[PDB]
RNA sequence: AAGCGGAGAGGUA
């Protein structure tokens, strides 16, 4: 007996980031290589947008401090390392950010270009008091998957440059589910259930296409055999 | 390198030196615990090389006598109920009573719930007396450990020898950039932190008037005002970087003897050498054979275990006889390509970034114009960094130099450093390995909502060397990392009858401490273990016995036994491959005799020892034995030779006689003997040297510089 | 043939190459002895003959002089006199 | 001097070898008289 | 005398070989190794440091 | 084969580097390769992957306290700074991974690279030449996976049954690719005993005689087996004509099986087999579940009720001391006796209440490590310890590692555990010196020629009989009488010639001349030699290293003394 | 305790001590 | 986006029912999102026909042993498991084997209906020898993968029907290694080694065409949702 | 085209 019914794809939204994605009927044995092949995929090969370096005007490299600020320059670098932006642009886009006189910097003051977006609007980055000021520029560029700093002495560029860390990825946690049918008389068949959360910057229906063409493009290389 | 190994080179007891022993001819008497060490000497922590029982350190509550000797504090008890009296007693005193064990059940009146206790009679024998002739008591456990070893939960499950290796492993971890606190420790961290030195302590109350990342200005409440400096990313000993950062704010209120600024190893005041990672035991692929360690790819990304490491060079400048030295930025006949970062004084300029072969301070020496040669100093072979900040001092300006000199500069090269292959780890209980693997996020074993592990250990090691703290404190770190609340309803269980209020309930990510000698019991860890707060949905990952159920990351298969899972507390030890790897072709070699010099400062060969030589002979290898002995190491014209043959692609020529047979022949004649090489048939051979080829072929270098053009 | 075909160094296996010699320490000079005749043959072709010969078995694309000398004692085309 | 070098080498043999055995550490016995061997080389003499 | 001078008490037997006038062969493994030549054993014995190789004469015909 | 980094390789190959460099107009002097390879040009890391095709290197790690401790391996660039071992290699080189360091060094001539490439190949050197026993063997993690795979337990899923009545036996199937096909699916285990239909395996001994007989041509031969699917997987690694041996992995029987191979089969066949061993031992040993946990960390049932009991007679004794009846050391000695037994009785309480499938149990049962003292230790009770004088103390130590020591319990355990601390650091000095003086004795004995044609020889005792009148091999007979040749032909009953003269005494000869009702022997030993320098290699015997006669010219003086000398660090007093 | 601004780190310990450090 | 290195896809010949398959050079980790995959897909995917249900006449009440033949019941199923069968018609077809007298009887003989295809005729299925007659009726039907025994599914018609395995799989056997490569100065790429055996119905190179069919139709699903994604693409062969 | 030897202390396997 030779099963008929061809599986189908179903989408359940729980909020705006966590989806779940139901596939069946599927083979007594798939299911979990199937949904091991998506979150391999998912979670190493998706293409987003970075910050590569910054640069303060006072400043000179990376292990110095700047007048009136609570942190040095090392420390506000590990807070802009969690910044979520998204591009779209084929180039680098420079962005800016400028402040004076006692408060809070946060991630709400950066003016980006036509093309730019800034997602997440309230983070900490420093505190300013009454002799203090900041100006920053910020440079982003799209890639994919994780790329080390790029030596200020490869590209040319001024002494004042800081080159930075850059995680291109925009997917954050990715799991499934099998549930199995072993019932006599040899009817059996697998449903698989796909739970993807991403991370603000990319819609997790979207990531999940992407992850298709991939592997799609990439199987394909077998069935030109004939 | 850190605070704890400062505090402790302090408070050292130091068997050798004048008057005292010999290194070599010490014996196996005096390298032996005695049992009138107890409350004065740490019998745990000890060298483990040449050196084993020749160097201790001194234990928490001794003092010293005026006389030299050391004393210890005891609770006196009389008749049989044990006051609040403290003695101060010497060893002399201590051998004459009854001293009874530190954790004895008093019942909150004095007298001790059993008639029968443990007590160490006059010679330091110990035995099992009837409660009614002590006369003494201990005033509290962890009385006879040091306060390195006072800093290790669960220290009654391990072995003395794990004990040690731990206890002298936590002196060698290196400052990171981000330095957070334990979740699971010992209550020793707050006071080995204050004491070392390394924080800022506030010496009256007042109100902090203002914060920055250089100062704090505090207002007291007589109107007088002080300012604290803070030393920002400042060259250790050893290389490390010391730093200081406030943890205050503008308008809060501090006393006398709150903490305002942490330090390098610091967190709110507390000791912190390492980083809380989840760990699965188990093993993986044989990639965790024999003590090695598998690691993720997130400690690389998020800069986890990262550590700023700063080294600095110096350079003189001599009035030399035939003229004077100078500083300058004519360096003879260079292109004007190297030129390009000093800026005038041929000094570099802060903010560059350097590497192996560029030039620092640019020097010109007098030949005795058209004698100016190029000394200058230049980084050495294996560093590189961005330059930091440049001193210089003068002769012009009163500056004390010696004679000979008349200008000073010193510049200051750091670096960032990552973890990799060949660094090595440790943990508090002995457990110590290299990085065997670093594997991506994607292929690492994942609970059943997706998080990875971050390191993997091996099974095989944990039974047979008898240190089981680490499974107890991995399962301690799972119960204080997510939380639990035991169900009080119907009154208390009975297994949490002891637990104090206040440790019922407990938020995720809290912090809990177990002292040393007395802390949870087996039976409140089996009790914690059961009630443990869901996680973001109603699921609880880890069952009753602390094990899982984890998925495979390259098959996707779910492994079919369940692995314990937990939280454990790793530290990031100073042995560094990126220090310790070495090669060499051709370089300098020693004046005396012609051999390779010896090192890695300077270009060094391979010493090949004697035990080398009987394994080569015993192989029967006679060709790779001569090729070794001549002309790799000491036949002056073989060598050249050599490497002409190489290069042109002919074949290796035959060896000749070593300058150090010469040499030893030279001594023997200057010994007056009187030493001759023969023929077949006499005839003396002269032995003399010949007329050689002199021509230089090849026009290069043979090494010793490496190539300047 | 109770083996898979050896990778790299391990070919032509040793059990073999020691049925035609008497012992392993005359395996050794034999081949060096041989590989020293190639390449001296190889680096003086520019110039007039030489009274030396090889290789005799057909050379692969960057073939150590050794590994050829090995292939010619396996296939049974040298003869050696002990001293 | 009393039963002539065969016993002493006998002797010699076996009372290394029970020390050896004794924690288990397996070593044939032609390792041991290539050294006992050197042990029995020359001799004295008496009168010339 | 070289062996007996480099295993242990130096001194006394440069002494004693200085006084009886003594000669070394050099004939062992330590006194080929000190002055750099091949040891007297394995692949350095006049039998496998002599062997003649030349290629038969039937191949060398062939080719 | 062994990992270089890039940069290590880069600086030993400088010369050879240039060299092609230049060869291929990549370079117009020596000088500008020299600046190209210098500054690490974009340009060298293609040419240097093709210059270090089959030129070994030389790795080496101090001490070097025998002959395998310099070695000659195959070089492949990694990406790193580390250099990687083969696992099997670090018993010969006693190097763990805990910070260990290694000195590699380069030959150069042809005779210097034949040498390296012929004598010091890493994978002709298994046997130790002292013993005969096999080093590169399974160990550790290999023997758990190993003795996981082929172990068989009752009950299982998919086993076979005997059913009749109404249905056919169910669960016997007709080749291995349908057993891992119906494993795949989760129908059958592993580890379940089935019956299974078996064609390019040869069978064991006594079935090729019942069924075949002459001679079983395997190639296409198919016969029935009773077996698990894990003894199939497992016998498909071992050679073609190897009989099936459906047995469970001890450690002793896999030392049995390579010696065996080493024995029986080329050199080349056995280097194949061992590592396609270690591959399948590091696979299964992953997914044995083997893991440590306090709940599996069990208990003995009743041990305060044995303490218990055990207190009254001790406090007799004191008692009895009391009223004067006893001096000192009686008492002391009457304890130590009393509290003697009490250790005993807890350990085989213990013993006698873990299952058998305890993560545990079995690593001490499969002879991965460890011993049973030590989980006693553990999970029963620590014992007596010992003064710093060496002497016991009356009083024992009656909690273990799973409930915590006390204070003065933790204070008194000490005293012995840093004693041997300080003696190991002692003992290495003086192994060193006897080793130093033993090697400087003999350096004279050579192998010089074949035969030297005596007669005498030495008198072998080769098992002792019985008043019975059963014949008891000797309990020490490997290590006095193996590996050596005869002198005299052997007689029996003044009738045949069992082994005749100048024969090598193997297990076959062994045991034929056992089975004939004669002990003693005479063999031709090294002592009594009558070759003027050096000796001979028949007087001498076999070779321990290769399992042949000794070759002319070998060094075997400095072996000896080297294997003397070598296992004197775990000497203790 | 005994530190103005010390963390909050609870304590399985049951004993008492008279003396600090 | 592009690789800049397009992964290419080779054959080796072993045998006519054995061959081994090379993909290479693939981006660190793609070497087994590829393999286990394509193994299962290629085990549990391809169309098939296998022996379902067999019965023999005199055996009603005990399977032990038959009249006749000089084997027992085992080693006739043994023997009847090993039967490449190609089928067409959708529902089960019934087939008969009749053989009297002494000699040797195999899969020549059992007389295929229109439709119904044996690939292996000269395969030993019993030898009689005791001049008795055998009679032996087979059902045949088409599925896929491996299927135990299913247990009596009409229970109340048939008395001396006796379930068996089914193999339906054309491919027998499906192992698959993975080891390091060289692009350039990086030495972490992946190089996918497949080895796969199979029965005498399909060949190796049509199988590994036909799991290559079923698994862009798979992630086609995923791929609907969103027509433009940037993903990775190769480009032209 | 130009140097690099002693003494002490601490560590790693
Ligand atoms: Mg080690
Ligand atoms: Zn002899």
């Amino acid at each position: 007996m030779l099963i008929s019914q061809r599986p189908t794809l179903s989408e359940d939204v729980l909020t705006d980031n966590r989806s779940q994605f139901v596939i069946e009927p599927l083979e007594p044995g798939f299911g979990y290589t199937l949904g091991n092949s998506l979150r391999r995929t998912l979670l190493s090969s998706i293409p987003g947008a970075a910050v590569t370096s910054i640069r303060i005007d006072g400043v000179l490299h990376e292990f110095t401090t700047v007048p009136g600020v609570k942190e040095d320059v090392t420390e506000i670098i590990l807070n802009l390392k969690s910044l979520v932006v998204s591009s779209e642009e084929d180039e680098p886009v420079t962005m800016y950010l400028r402040k004076q006189g006692p408060g809070e910097v946060t991630a709400g003051d950066i003016v980006p270009p036509a093309g730019v977006t800034v997602h997440n609007p309230g983070m900490h980055i420093a505190t300013l008091n009454d002799k203090g000021k900041l100006e920053v520029e910020l440079v982003v560029e799209r890639g994919r998957g994780y790329v080390p700093a790029v030596q200020n002495r490869a590209s040319g560029a001024e002494i004042g440059r800081i080159p930075v860390d850059s995680i291109y990825s925009p997917v954050l946690k990715v799991t499934y589910k099998v549930d199995a049918t072993r019932v006599e008389q040899r009817t059996d068949f697998d449903k698989l259930i796909l739970d993807v959360e991403t991370k603000n910057s990319i819609s997790p229906r979207d990531a999940l296409a992407s992850a298709g063409k991939t592997l799609v493009e990439l199987f394909g290389l077998a069935r030109e055999l004939n | 390198n850190n605070p704890l190994s400062g505090l402790t080179h302090k408070r050292r007891l130091s068997a050798l030196g004048p008057g005292g022993l010999s290194r070599e001819r010490a014996g196996l008497e005096v390298r032996d615990v005695h049992p009138s060490h107890y409350g004065r000497m740490c019998p745990i922590e000890t060298p483990e090389g040449p050196n084993i029982g020749l160097i201790g350190s001194l234990s928490v509550y001794a003092r010293v006598n005026p006389f030299g000797f050391i004393e210890t504090p005891y609770r006196k008890v009389v008749d049989g109920v044990v006051s609040d009296e403290i003695v101060y007693l010497t060893a002399d005193e201590e051998d004459r009573h009854v001293v009874a064990q530190a954790n004895s059940p008093i019942d909150a009146d004095g007298r001790f719930v059993e008639p029968r206790v443990l007590v160490r009679r006059k010679a330091g024998e110990v035995e099992y007396v009837p409660s009614s002739e002590v006369d003494y008591m201990d005033v509290s456990p962890r009385q006879m450990v040091s306060v390195a070893t006072a800093m290790i939960p669960f220290l009654e499950h391990d072995d003395a020898n794990r004990a040690l290796m731990g206890a002298n492993m936590q002196r060698q971890a290196v400052p990171l950039v981000r330095s957070e606190a334990p979740l699971v420790g010992t209550g020793m961290e707050l006071r080995a932190a204050i004491d070392a030195g390394d924080v800022v302590v506030a010496e009256e109350s007042g109100v902090i008037e203002e914060v920055s990342a250089d100062y704090i200005t505090v207002m007291h409440d007589n109107g007088t005002r002080r300012t604290y400096r803070m030393r920002k990313f400042a060259r250790s000993n050893h290389g490390t970087c010391a730093n200081q950062c406030p943890i205050v704010d503008a308008g809060d209120r501090v006393e006398a003897g709150q903490v305002i600024a942490d330090g390098p190893c610091t967190d709110d005041g507390e000791m912190a050498l390492g980083k809380n990672l989840l760990v699965a035991i188990m093993p993986w692929e044989g990639h965790n054979y024999e003590d090695a360690i598998i690691l993720s790819n997130r400690l690389v990304e998020e800069d986890v275990l990262t550590s700023i490491h700063i080294e600095e060079h110096e350079i003189d400048a001599r009035d030399t006889k035939l003229g004077a030295e100078e500083i300058t930025r004519d360096i003879p006949n260079i292109s004007d390509e190297v030129l390009a970062d000093l800026d005038e004084r041929g000094i570099v300029r802060i903010g560059a970034e350097v590497r192996d072969g560029d030039i620092l301070v640019g020097k010109v020496t007098p030949k005795g114009a058209r004698e100016v040669r190029d000394t200058s100093l230049k980084v050495p072979h294996g560093e590189s960094g961005k330059v930091i900040g440049i001193r210089v001092f003068s002769r012009e300006d009163e500056d004390e130099l010696p004679a000979g000199v008349n200008e000073l500069v010193r510049v200051y090269v750091a670096q960032k450093r990552k973890i990799s292959d060949g660094d090595k780890l440790a943990g508090r209980h002995g457990n110590k390995g290299v990085i065997g693997k670093i594997l991506p996020v994607e292929d690492m074993p994942f609970l059943a909502d997706g998080t990875p592990v971050d390191i993997i250990l091996n099974t095989h090691g944990v039974p047979r060397r008898m240190n089981i703290g680490q499974i107890l404190e991995t399962h301690l770190g799972w119960c204080a990392h997510s939380g639990w609340k035991v169900d009080a309803a119907k009154g208390v269980p009975d297994w949490a009858a002891r637990l104090p209020d206040e440790l019922l309930e407990a938020q995720p990510n809290a912090i809990v401490s177990t002292p040393v000698f007395d802390g949870a019991q087996e039976a409140e860890l089996q009790g914690l273990l059961s009630c443990t707060l869901p996680n973001r949905d109603g699921d609880v990952l880890v069952d009753a016995d602390g094990k899982a159920m984890l998925f495979d990351g390259r098959s996707g298969e779910p492994f079919p036994y369940p692995v314990t899972v937990g939280y454990m507390y790793i530290m990031k030890l100073h042995h560094l491959v990126d220090d310790k790897i070495h090669a060499r072709s051709t370089g300098p070699y020693s004046m005396i005799t012609q051999q390779p010099l010896g090192g890695k400062a300077q270009f060094g060969g391979q010493r090949f020892g004697e035990m080398e030589c009987w394994a080569m002979q015993a192989y029967g290898a006679a060709y790779t034995l001569q090729e070794l002995l001549t002309i790799k190491s000491d036949d002056t014209v073989g060598r050249v030779k050599v490497y002409e043959a190489i290069v042109k692609g002919e074949n290796i020529p035959e060896p000749g006689i070593p300058e150090s047979f010469k040499v030893l022949l030279k001594e023997l004649q200057s010994l007056c003997l009187n030493v001759e090489v023969l023929s077949s048939d006499g005839a003396a051979i002269e032995l003399r040297e010949g007329e050689d080829e002199d021509l230089e072929r090849a026009a290069a270098n043979l090494g010793i510089n490496l190539s300047r053009n | 043939g109770g083996y898979d075909t050896p990778l790299g160094i391990t070919n032509p296996p040793i059990d073999e190459l020691l049925d035609r010699v008497s012992s392993k320490y005359a395996l050794v000079i034999y081949a060096a002895k041989r590989a020293r005749q190639i390449n001296d043959y190889y680096n003086q072709l520019g110039e007039g003959i030489l009274e030396y010969v090889g290789p005799l078995v057909e050379p692969g694309l960057q073939e150590k002089p050794l590994s050829i000398a090995l292939r010619e004692i396996h296939a049974d085309l040298l003869e050696h006199t002990e001293g | 001097r009393v039963q002539g070098p065969r016993e002493v080498q006998i002797h010699l043999v076996r009372e290394v070898q029970e020390v050896y055995r004794a924690q288990g550490v397996s070593i044939h016995d032609k390792h041991i008289e290539v050294i006992v061997r050197q042990m029995l080389r020359r001799v004295t003499i008496i009168d010339s | 005398w070289l062996s007996a001078a480099s295993f242990q008490e130096t001194t006394r037997v440069l002494t004693d070989a200085a006084i009886n006038c003594r000669s070394d062969k050099l004939n062992g493994l330590k006194e080929n190794v000190i002055i750099g030549k091949l040891i007297p054993a394995g692949t350095g014995i006049n039998r496998y440091r002599n062997i003649a190789v030349q290629p038969t004469e039937e191949a060398r015909a062939a080719a | 084969q062994c990992g270089l980094p890039k940069l290590m390789a880069l600086e030993l190959f400088k010369p050879f580097v240039m060299k092609r460099l230049v060869d291929l107009n990549h370079a117009q002097n020596i000088k500008s390769a020299k600046r190209m390879v210098e500054r690490q040009r974009p340009q060298v890391w293609d040419v240097l992957e093709e210059v270090i095709a089959e030129h070994p290197v030389l790795l080496n790690r101090a001490p070097t306290l025998h002959r395998l401790g310099i070695q000659a391996f195959e070089p492949m660039l990694v990406e790193g700074k580390a250099i990687q071992l083969h696992p099997l290699v670090c018993e010969a080189f006693n190097a763990d991974f805990d910070g260990d360091q290694m000195a590699v060094h380069l030959p150069l001539s042809a005779e210097a690279q034949a040498e390296a490439r012929i004598l010091m190949l890493s994978s002709n050197n298994i046997l130790s030449p002292a013993s005969g026993r096999p080093l590169a063997m399974p160990r550790l993690d290999m023997v758990t996976g190993l003795y996981y795979l082929t172990t068989e337990v009752p009950g299982d899923t998919g086993e076979y049954q005997p059913a009749s009545g109404d249905h056919p036996e169910t669960g016997v199937y007709s080749s291995p690719a349908e057993a891992i096909m119906a494993a795949d699916r989760g129908v059958l285990s592993v580890r379940a005993k089935i019956k299974v239909r078996l064609t390019q395996l040869r069978p064991p001994v006594e079935i090729e005689a019942e069924l075949f007989g002459h001679s079983g041509w395997q190639p296409g031969d198919a016969w029935m087996a009773e077996t698990t699917l894990g003894r199939v997987m497992f016998n498909e690694l071992l050679p073609l004509g190897y009989p099936f041996v459906n047995k469970q992995m001890h450690k002793k029987v896999q030392a049995a099986i390579i010696n065996d191979l080493a024995e029986r089969y080329p050199m080349i066949v056995v280097a194949q087999t061992v590592d396609k061993l270690k591959d399948a031992g590091f696979y299964w040993a992953t997914r044995s579940g083997v893991t440590v946990s306090m709940a599996d960390v069990l208990v003995p049932p009743r041990k305060k009720e044995i303490l218990d009991h055990y207190e009254e007679r001790a406090d007799k004794v004191e008692k009895q001391f009391q009223r004067g009846a006893l001096n000192h050391d009686e008492r002391n000695e009457a304890l130590v006796e009393i509290w003697k037994e009490a250790t005993d009785e807890v350990g085989q309480a213990l013993r006698e209440h873990y299952p058998d499938d305890n993560p545990i149990i079995t690593i001490v049962d499969s002879g991965a490590t460890g011993n049973f003292t030590q989980t006693r230790t553990l999970a029963g009770m620590k014992g007596l310890v010992t003064n710093p004088k060496g002497e016991f103390i009356p009083r024992p130590v009656k909690s273990s590692f799973r409930e915590g020591l006390t204070v003065l319990e933790y204070f008194i355990n000490t005293h012995g555990a840093r004693k041997g601390l300080a003696d190991t650091a002692l003992r290495t000095a003086d192994s060193g010196y006897l080793t130093r003086r033993l090697v400087d004795v003999s350096q004279d004995v050579i192998v010089r020629e074949h035969d030297c044609q005596t007669e005498r020889g030495i008198v072998v005792e080769l098992a002792e009989r019985a008043p019975d009148g059963t014949l008891i091999r000797d309990p020490y007979i490997e290590t006095s009488a193996y590996a050596r040749t005869l002198g005299t032909d052997a007689v029996d009953e003044a009738g045949n010639v069992i082994v005749e003269r100048g024969q090598d005494l193997g297990d076959p000869e062994i045991d034929a001349l056992l089975a004939a009702g004669i002990t003693q022997v005479k063999v031709r030993s090294v002592l009594t030699c009558a070759t003027s320098t050096g000796v001979c290699a028949t007087c001498y015997g076999r070779s321990m290293a290769t399992g042949k006669l000794v070759d002319i010219g070998e060094a075997v003086g400095i072996v000896a003394a080297q294997s003397i000398g070598e296992p004197g660090t775990q000497l203790t007093m | 305790n005994s530190v103005p601004g010390a963390p909050n780190r609870v304590s399985f310990a049951k004993l008492r001590e008279p003396l600090e450090v």
